[PDB]
């Protein structure tokens, strides 16, 4: 009666947001030093979890 | 394979975003400039590990 | 005892914005990245349901 | 048929409005620069589904 399960996984990489939800949620927040290149609008090449 | 599915974790394209990701889908901001938020829907929702 | 109700549902699309709701409800919110359009100022045609 | 009416749901222009809307209307962004949102006033409203 100790089983098992498998389950299957989804995950995305490189996608690009579409323009209607390009948004910030707020104006000022994810800024860096003020020298410095907001690399926050790029394509993201990366996948966390 | 009776379903022909798969589930998508808690996942994200930058820490900053997973960060938010914490205590819940609450507050967890979901998009950003290009940058996006995969909240989990899972069987595993709810649970710890 | 078991049976149907069915109601009939209004959904207006494309309208626009009276003259007076054209407002933000504070200054940074809904800003794009700097180098983007914002394209929340245009007459919308999308929906979303 | 009886009342000859109709109800609205939730509905809005923007997924930008249309993640604010949600936990229920404690929050919710209404209106904004053109865009705008319906929040569900109906006998379905309260329920999960």
């Amino acid at each position: 009666l100790v089983g098992a399960m498998d389950l299957t996984f989804v995950l995305p990489l490189g996608l690009f947001n579409p323009a209607m939800e390009r948004f910030a949620a707020h104006a000022g927040d994810l800024v860096p030093a003020p020298g410095h290149p907001e690399p926050r609008a790029f394509p993201p090449r990366q996948l966390f979890f | 394979g009776l379903f022909q599915e798969a589930y998508p974790i808690t996942c994200a394209s930058d820490p900053a975003l997973l960060r938010s990701a914490r205590d819940g889908e609450a507050h967890a901001r979901e998009t950003h400039f290009t940058q996006y938020l995969i909240y989990d829907a899972s069987p595993l929702k709810g649970l710890s590990l």
